[PDB]
């Protein structure tokens, strides 16, 4: 059994010519009674061994590379994954019903690539690259790979350019910057999507303001949501005039499991175009927990072992690698950048799950949405004292920098009296002060869906209310009050907010002049 | 002579040589590739088969492409060459400025030092940071672990220790990035720059750290051997130079998770919670070559990353036996805003010893740990209560632990550019009677949140004094403010005029640079000549 | 044999056609292996070792002997690695024996009761839960709670007491190192030669850079060198310490050899692992020599949870155990013996008998105040039965506090646990604390502790001296 004799055996040692001679000149006519049901012989092209849930095991395929794009003969196109020695396990990019035992494969050379440019600026998009929207292919536009690995130590510089989201309590809390990578997570139906298409609105609204290079050109990565809030989020942006500078990238629940586990790195492709090219792009991978599952699917039916909740070993590697293309670059490749808001679901509020704490060690900052405040009035859900952000300050609006210090660490003084308001002691006016002081700023910090603040106003509206102008207020009405505050003041001062960046001295009179001059309805 | 490509699962390839089999650990070059293909190899699977791991992405791997053998691990460049540069797992230069000039390349593999050379003198590490020296109090020549969940404070923490040790140190330093993020390296080497401890151009030999960086977006054979490059340069440092060094890792947990990540595709079946079964042993082995010999002195710090908070965790309780120091930051403290979020419990250190600091101080470290632990049993009947029934001592054993927990607060020169507040540099002796202060109750005529933030015990009490000025001020309110307008403010309308003016152009840049090549409408794929050929009529 | 297959320290090896279980094997590169599983087409190998020595096609010899230490006489003193070589650096081990690992353990005749006692030092453990020779006591507890510290301060007053008794009651102490780092044995090396305590402790070692078999046979290699003193008429005392990084090497290794896993993915046999282990700490019949063999095993618990698999499979075989929470190790009782939590299933058979007429009313009166334990924290004082029990307990708990690495002889322990439960207490406000505690064991006169040393039992003779004795106890800084 050993290999030395079993090589040993190649030599010629048949001590009789009785077969030998005999089948060699009768094999070559029997080969012809049964050549009808000969399928042809591959050697680099591909013929399907097997195809199951959407998985091919392809024999032939000689020269395929690791992560290569096949193409079946009926069309579908394919990826080759797993190279083993006697066969390629190649998942289906589509329904793998056109596909039978025997269909030829073809090596189409190419790892896989998707259409970038500035021709996919506006258009709704799959997960491989193909317009779902109807309105033709994409013109002006080039290939490019899927998966190019992050920008480096050198190519980097620090993340301080401001990034508005018109979310006040986002851009007040937890500020993002340009190119950092944020995460909203939140259990079901808590307004993480809201959080994610207010900062797409924002940038639209802030992009026809800035000079030609301070304009962020978003892109919707939707993975595994239906196609009808897909439809729902097209119209919302369309209407809007959001569409413009924003991508989608759309595998859809129908899609096959590796359109929604390769989606996040198409959009990637696309937005990382902008950074590249000396623009700044903004992604948001929308239901990144639906990612992890349909790679899970992919591993699990190509036979790959399981682990933690059966995903994959390398299910941390498939986010960061993702999560580390969005970056700031540095002056000597253009200064462009990609800042990403990763999307996770959480089921009952449990973060101590796989894929969030994946997510959540990856990531900057995060963006807590509670189930439990979203039913308090708070919208959006922000749980503030778990909500972080790595770069703080440096990387917010200067004028929010001055008087949002003292908005966090004064919500941090009204939760610290919130677990003392069960008895009704109400000690020496002070936790019964901040009782009604903090309950005001979270009253503040509220907001609408689909209707995103310009920075100033906001800094002008969270300066109204850590400053005096607003104690003598019921909290019951001070998201009226804020209206008061932000349209009976004179709108020059909010041209001068935006152009200073901070709130001087000579307009910090003029602001508080300004603020005791309104009508507040609070009786 | 060579061996070729047999099967490429993710990161893990099997590699096939007729005749003359790798050793285990050899580093193998896959010559072809876009990029500098290593593979480590990781077993020998038996039928003229090594089972591999790369180091870099596995993504043009061809079944049948040419594997090499170098007949030897994966040898990094170390020595005084590498003092001031960025290196990969494999030792390539990341940092755009030249090769790298280091003599005598070394393995990243190899034993731990023996029993018999192995020191016993334990030094204290003075660090600054006042729940540090106190509490926990670190050895020079020690392991010290920095475990915490995420966005607790490890990096913020080592980015502290760094600035207070590693320039003031006269030997040299590793900074070892295994598995990070690649914004907080950058970040490591431009403020690096700025002090003087990485230096560029003629003068890099006056350098005094040497990074070896292996973040996230590398697969996970990079993130599982980075630690050992790293590890390679501070044991040249201590074994051939006869230095001390400083070596520091940014979450070893990383080597760990990366370790488990190739786990399954080595055909090993898992053990617990869904790290490979070798956990103890490969955390072992990384962790014992960090040793103070008889020849030189490691001084490790490593982020320990704990997932989910979880401290049961295999990976932070596996690393716990390995370290002599031990910081475990939480994310409790820190929901109280007292930065670093230190547990003082849940810290210790081997050199919180009557024998080894002192009495004095192991008698007001340990006092300080009796009135917080008091406490945390009182919090649970004063929320009941209310903090009115508690017999005159147990509202002094409130009131001197609720000043010591926000005296353990300390502004970091590091964390100035996040939070504004200078950072203080505080004593070793300066601690320990300031903490001896509150302890004994010389400082109960201090407000409360008085210690918050602070250095000294000199600062405590002239923050009381700043306190109780601007709380005996704000009684004015009647006129001559800011808020006129004749005192040096401009009309409104006149500083909308100072408003220097940008331009808007409504083309936004899109129609200068791009090469929009013609997408093919139809599949083209290769045929069994390898032609580019449209895809044949039939389905 | 010829090696297949090699990685991550299994070999699986072609051939060695007689091979026994568990049978040491030799391979080309001079690295060990024993024979674990054999099948019908390999034998799978555990490798004593670095496994990059060992290639595809490397000749693998058998030596055609199971595994096996060098015991004896020679062991005293020396700091060997688990498979029984010495790692000190002083030569080969002379005056030693060769003797196998895995043997059985002494069947129901050849014990005997388990009613001599073994002092640790601790005045907690020997006041509470006390030890026989021949008992396995497990120290359970979290992380750095004071195990080590239980374990060590038994093997210093071993030593202590090894001084002032006859040749034939003394315990000579093994101390296994399972999974420890390196650096933290050699600083327990310098604590048994600066104690004296290398005259009798052997010093069995397997780090954390060793391999996974030599961690899961560093116990079996101690048990087999202490059993060496139990098998010869002498007393030893053998300590694992983290038995459950024994496990964890164990799962390695059966995980590795692929063997089915089980709960938290150990495998089948890791109680019969374990309890193979722990059931050779004996106290032998009469015939047999009359030796004994006390185990102190140690398993860390996480969150105090010791419904974990090791740890209640430990718990089921060991005799009593020592729970040492984190709790009231911050609080200042240290060592942080729960009290209530804390069992020894030997019991007060095998204490001294001038503790146990002293004790009895200790253990009453600790759980006396461990019920009463809420109104410590009350400002409305109650009826005084529940006042007086409060202090009591409280300076009771004050009474067992006990430093590092200063073990207690039996005669002192017991005479302090009488000044605080016969009613001698510091009933005076509590600033001499500095001065009350040791002042009792300092200012009676020493001829009552030879007295109590050498009858064993407070008479009627003696407790009315020593009662004499410590109504005249000065503490002059007042
Ligand atoms: N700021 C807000 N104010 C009021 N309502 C809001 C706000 N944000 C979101 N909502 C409402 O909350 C609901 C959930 O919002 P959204 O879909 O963004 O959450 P989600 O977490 O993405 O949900 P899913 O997980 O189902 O996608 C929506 O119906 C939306 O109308
Ligand atoms: N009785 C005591 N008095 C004072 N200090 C003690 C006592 N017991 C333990 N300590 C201290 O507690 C620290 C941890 O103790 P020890 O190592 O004994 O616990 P452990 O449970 O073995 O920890 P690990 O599991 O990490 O080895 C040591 O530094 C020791 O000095
Ligand atoms: N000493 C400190 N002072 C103020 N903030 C801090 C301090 N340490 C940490 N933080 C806050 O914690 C957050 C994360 O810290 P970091 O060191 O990145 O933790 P981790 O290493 O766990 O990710 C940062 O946003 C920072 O604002
Ligand atoms: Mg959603
Ligand atoms: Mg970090
Ligand atoms: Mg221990």
């Amino acid at each position: 059994a050993d290999a030395k004799a079993l090589d040993e055996l190649r030599k010629p040692k048949f001590s009789s010519k009785y077969l030998i001679q005999h089948v060699s000149q009768k094999l070559i006519p029997a080969v012809k009674e049964w050549e009808k049901s000969y399928q042809p012989p591959v050697i680099h092209l591909g013929r399907v061994l097997s195809v199951g849930d959407g998985i091919a095991r392809v024999y032939g395929l000689k020269s395929v590379q690791a992560g290569e794009l096949v193409c079946f003969d009926s069309g579908v196109k394919g990826m080759a994954l797993n190279l083993q020695a006697d066969h390629v396990g190649v998942v289906v990019f589509g329904n793998d019903s056109v596909i039978h035992q025997g269909d030829l494969v073809y090596r189409t050379g190419q790892i896989v690539n998707v259409p970038i440019g500035p021709g996919t600026l506006g258009r709704v998009t799959d997960g491989l690259g193909q317009p779902i929207d109807g309105k033709g292919p994409l013109t002006n536009v080039r290939s490019s790979l899927v998966e190019v690995k992050a920008p480096g130590i050198i190519a980097r510089q620090s993340v301080r350019e401001p990034l508005f989201t018109g979310v006040k309590a986002v851009d007040a809390l937890v500020p993002i910057g340009r190119g950092q990578r944020e995460l909203i997570i939140g259990d079901r139906q808590t307004g993480k999507t809201a959080v994610a298409i207010d900062a797409i609105i924002h940038q639209k609204n802030c992009n026809e303001q800035v000079p030609k290079a301070q304009r962020v050109y978003c892109v919707y990565v939707a993975v595994g949501q239906k196609r009808s809030t897909v439809a729902q989020l097209v119209k919302l942006f369309t209407q809007t005039g959001a569409m413009r500078y924003t991508i989608m990238v759309s595998a859809t629940a129908s899609d096959a499991a590796p359109l929604q586990f390769l989606a996040p790195y198409s959009g990637c492709a696309m937005a990382e175009y902008f950074r590249d090219t000396g623009k700044h792009g903004l992604i948001i991978y929308d239901d990144l927990s639906k990612q992890s599952v349909a790679y899970r699917q992919m591993s699990l039916l190509l036979r790959r072992p399981p682990g933690r909740e059966a995903f994959p070993g390398d299910v941390f590697y498939l986010h960061s690698r993702l999560l580390e293309r969005a970056a700031k670059l540095s002056k000597e490749l253009g200064g462009g950048s990609l800042t990403a808001f990763p999307v996770i679901e959480t089921q009952a509020g449990d973060v101590s799950a796989y894929i969030a704490t994946n997510v959540i060690s990856i990531t900057d900052g995060q963006i807590f949405l509670e189930t439990e405040l979203f039913y308090k009035g708070i919208r959006p859900a922000l749980n503030v004292g778990l909500s972080v952000s790595r770069v703080g300050s440096a990387a917010q609006f200067p004028g929010m920098k001055q008087v949002a210090g003292t908005l966090k660490l004064e919500l941090a003084q009204y939760r610290e009296v919130a677990a003392f308001a069960q008895f009704g002691s109400d000690l020496d006016a002070a936790t019964q002060y901040v009782l009604e002081r903090g309950a005001r700023l979270t009253e503040m910090l509220k907001q609408k869906q689909f209707a995103p603040i310009p920075i100033e106003r906001q800094t002008v509206a969270v300066y109204a209310a850590t400053k005096g102008f607003l104690d003598k207020v019921r909290v019951q009405d001070i998201v009226a009050a804020e209206e008061a505050v932000i349209s009976q003041v004179n709108p020059a001062v909010f041209k001068i907010l935006k152009a200073n960046g901070k709130i001087t001295p000579a307009l910090d009179a003029h602001l508080k002049a300004e603020l005791r001059k309104v009508k507040l309805p609070g009786a | 002579d060579a061996g070729y490509v047999s099967q490429v699962i993710g990161p893990v390839v099997d590699v096939r040589f007729d005749g003359e089999l790798p050793s285990i650990l050899s580093s193998l070059e896959v010559e072809g590739h876009s990029v500098r293909l290593v593979l480590e190899v990781a077993q020998h699977m038996g039928d003229n088969t090594v089972r591999c791991i790369a180091m870099d992405s596995t993504d043009g791997l061809v079944r049948g492409q040419k594997v090499v053998d170098t007949g030897s691990p994966i040898k990094v460049p170390v020595g005084r060459g590498t003092l001031g540069r960025i290196m990969n797992v494999i030792g390539e230069p990341v940092d755009e400025q030249g090769p790298i000039d280091a003599a005598d390349i070394w393995s990243i593999h190899r034993e731990a030092p023996e029993f018999t050379e192995q020191s016993t003198e334990q030094e204290i590490l003075v660090t600054g940071i006042k729940v540090v020296d106190l509490l926990a109090p670190y050895q020079r020549g020690g392991k010290i672990g920095l475990f915490g969940g995420a966005g607790v404070g490890k990096t913020v923490l080592i980015m502290e220790l760094i600035n207070n040790v590693a320039k003031a140190h006269g030997g040299f330093s590793v900074f070892a990035g295994v598995g990070e993020r690649t914004r907080e390296g950058n970040d490591l080497y431009r403020e690096m720059i700025e002090s003087g401890v990485i230096k560029l151009g003629a003068e890099r030999g006056n350098s005094k750290c040497t990074l070896v960086y292996g973040q996230m977006n590398e697969p996970p054979g990079a993130r599982a051997r980075v630690a050992l490059t790293g590890l390679t340069v501070a044991e040249y440092f201590r074994d051939i130079e006869g230095q001390d060094v400083l070596l520091f890792v940014d979450n070893i947990f990383r080597f760990t998770q990366a370790n488990s990540e190739v786990s399954a595709l080595l055909g090993r079946i898992p053990s617990a919670v869904g790290y490979q079964p070798t956990l103890a042993t490969d955390l072992g082995g990384l962790q014992e070559r960090i040793t103070t010999t008889t020849k030189g002195s490691i001084t490790s710090v490593q982020a320990v990353y704990v997932p989910a908070d979880d401290l049961t965790d295999p990976a932070p309780a596996t690393t716990f036996a390995h370290l002599d120091a031990t910081t475990v930051l939480s994310r409790s403290i820190a929901e109280l805003g007292i930065y670093p979020a230190v547990d003082p419990l849940d810290s210790t250190s081997r050199m919180l010893n009557p024998n080894v600091i002192g009495a004095e101080h192991y008698n007001v470290a340990r006092g300080v740990q009796k009135v917080l632990q008091d406490y945390k049993n009182l919090q649970d009947i004063i929320a009941i209560l209310g903090m009115d029934e508690l017999s005159e001592e147990d509202k002094l054993t409130v009131a001197r632990a609720r000043k010591i927990q926000r005296f353990l607060s300390q502004p970091f020169q590091v964390a100035e550019v996040f939070t504004g507040t200078p950072g203080k540099y505080v004593d070793l002796a300066d601690t320990i009677s300031g903490f001896q202060g509150v302890l004994t109750g010389k400082y109960d005529d201090l407000p409360e949140m008085a210690f918050y933030m602070v250095g000294d015990i000199k600062e405590v009490k002239e923050k009381a004094d700043k306190m109780a000025k601007d709380i005996a001020s704000r009684k004015e309110a009647d006129n001559k403010k800011v808020s006129e307008e004749l005192k040096d403010i401009p009309s409104l309308d006149k500083l909308v005029s100072e408003i220097k003016e940008v331009v808007i152009e409504e083309d936004d840049g899109l129609e200068e640079d791009f090469k929009a090549e013609a997408l093919s409408s139809e599949t083209v794929v290769l045929n069994e000549e390898g032609k580019s050929v449209p895809l044949p009529k039939k389905n």
